[PDB]
Parts: structure tokens; sequence; C-alpha cells
């Protein structure tokens, strides 16, 4: 795995959580944009309704797995599961 | 006002945003930022009759897998970009992108794009790619592939010298005008 350079993993959930957010926040512009009214179909408005919820489970598992890493990061005794 | 979805794609690494942009600044201003939006619409003359016109450019990107346009389903007609002086980029556009399209069998027309036309009638970059052995594309080597995959209609341009950025469009619109239409819906489930 990694030995002290466990700043670098961090990062990457940083970085990977980053990338959904622009995926997550990528949908739901284009939510706000067929949700006023009724333009060109409502079929688009589901495509990003099923996508965005998607991301949000994306985020949800990056974020609380880059928790994991500062807390394991403080505790250098406890093992991992 | 006559509002066409349309969506560039190509196999290449790059040129997607740029062919777009090119019809509508008239110039490219680069940027190299991903592609995340997709609202940009522009006003284009077809037989002197007003045409909205619907850019949606995907990104070089596999994690938008799910966050992929979401006009692509809807377009009325999609261009297949590909580099001429260079045959792979023609050798795998009819090889990856006729067998998905097929597979669905949506009936909708396709036009083909030849992007990078500076480079392409460019003597000293031709005589380059001798050195790597390959041999740019002409005229009717592409016109008989359009009647391979049954494309509507097939046409080479520039962004940078904007060769015929505005025909690539023009005919694209009158691919669901003229050629049998488009409309696709379906739903995946009632809940999401
Ligand atoms: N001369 C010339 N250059 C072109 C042409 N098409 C693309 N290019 C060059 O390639 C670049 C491609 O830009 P662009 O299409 O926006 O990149 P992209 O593929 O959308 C970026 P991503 O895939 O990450 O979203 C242009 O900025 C330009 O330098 C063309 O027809 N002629
Ligand atoms: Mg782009």
């Amino acid at each position: 795995g990694i030995p002290a350079t466990n700043l670098s993993r961090v990062a990457g959930l940083e970085k990977q959580l980053a990338i959904e957010l622009k995926v997550k926040q990528g949908a739901e512009n284009m939510i706000q944009t067929y949700s006023n009214g009724s333009t060109k179909d409502r079929k688009l408005l589901l495509t990003a309704q099923q996508m965005l919820q998607d991301s949000k489970t994306k985020i949800d598992i990056i974020r609380m797995q880059l928790r994991r890493a500062l807390q394991a990061d403080q505790l250098e005794n406890q093992a991992a599961p | 006002m006559q509002a066409i979805k349309c969506v560039v794609v190509g196999d290449g690494a790059v040129g997607k945003t740029c062919l777009l942009i090119s019809y509508t600044t008239n110039a490219f201003p680069g940027e190299y930022i991903p592609t995340v939006f997709d609202n940009y619409s522009a006003n284009v003359m077809v037989d002197g009759k007003p045409v909205n016109l619907g850019l949606w450019d995907t990104a070089g990107l596999e994690d938008y897998d799910r966050l992929r346009p979401l006009s692509y389903p809807q377009t009325d007609v999609f261009l297949i970009c590909f580099s001429l002086v260079s045959p792979a980029s023609f050798e795998n556009v009819r090889a990856k992108w006729y067998p998905e399209v097929r597979h669905h069998c949506p009936n909708t027309p396709i036009i083909l794009v030849g992007t990078k036309l500076d480079l392409r009638d460019d003597k000293d970059t031709i005589e380059k790619l001798k050195e790597k052995k390959l041999t740019p594309i002409t005229y009717p080597q592409g016109l008989a592939m359009a009647k391979e995959i049954g494309a509507v209609k097939y046409l080479e341009c520039s962004a940078l010298t904007q060769r015929g950025l505005k025909t690539v469009f023009d005919e694209a619109i009158r691919a669901v005008l003229c050629p049998p239409p488009v409309k696709k819906r379906k739903r995946k489930c009632l809940l999401l």
C-alpha cells in the first residue's frame, strides 16, 4: 500500500470527488433548464434526473471514504478492516 | 423556428468543440478546459429559411458515461468527425460508429464531416504523412463511404480556414427535413 505518503491518497479522493462534483453540478444545471415550463421534450429532464442521482451516490461514497483516509491518517495504532 | 438537434462527435483526440465554435464565433479562441455544459444554440441560414441549431459537443471523458450528452439520444443527426490526412481515422469511424447505430436501427440520417482541411490540402504536411506511410482522403473516397453506411451526405471543411463549415450544418439540418424524420422517445422506468 502506501507508507508515509498517505497524503497522496487523500488528495486523490479530493480530486475524484471534485470530478464527480462537475458531474453532479452538471446534471442539476440541465435539470433547472428543462424544469421551467416545457421546452423541447420531457425525456431530457428525466435523463438529467437519473444521471444526477447516480452521481449523488458517487459523491456519497467518495466523500465518506475521504473522511476515512484522514481518520486513518491521524491514528497509527489501529489496524485497517 | 426550425430547431434541430445536432451532436458533434469524433474518435479523434480533439476537434469536437472547435468545429462548433468556429462556425458560431468565426474563430476558435482555443481553451483546453473540458466540456460539462450543453446549452449552446446558434442561428443558421438554409435556403433563406431561419433555422435554430442545437450545438452539443461531448468531452473526451469516460467518467461522464452517465452524464453523457442528454441531446445525443434525441439528436436529429450526428456528425462524424475524422482526420482526412489520416486513413486510420476513416478506417475506424465506420468500424465503431456504424455497428452502434445499426444495433438500434433508428433509421436516423447521418452526416459526414472532414474536419481539419487546412492540413489536408497542405503539400508539406502531406509530405510528412509519407514519413508515416499515411495518405490524405480524397472526395470520392468519402463519397463512397456515404453510400455503404447510407449516410445522408458527406462533406469536408476546416475550422481554421472555414472551408465549408456552414455547409455542414446547412446540410445537416436538411438531413431531417428532406430524408426520413427522427423523433425518438423511450423511457426506462416509471420511477428513477
Ligand atoms: N486548423 C484546424 N484546427 C482544428 C480543426 N478542428 C480542430 N482543430 C484544432 O484542434 C483543437 C480541438 O479543439 P476542441 O475540439 O475544442 O477540443 P475538444 O476535443 O473539444 C477538448 P475535450 O475532448 O477535452 O472536450 C482546436 O482548438 C484546434 O487547435 C480544424 O478543422 N482545423
Ligand atoms: Mg470539448
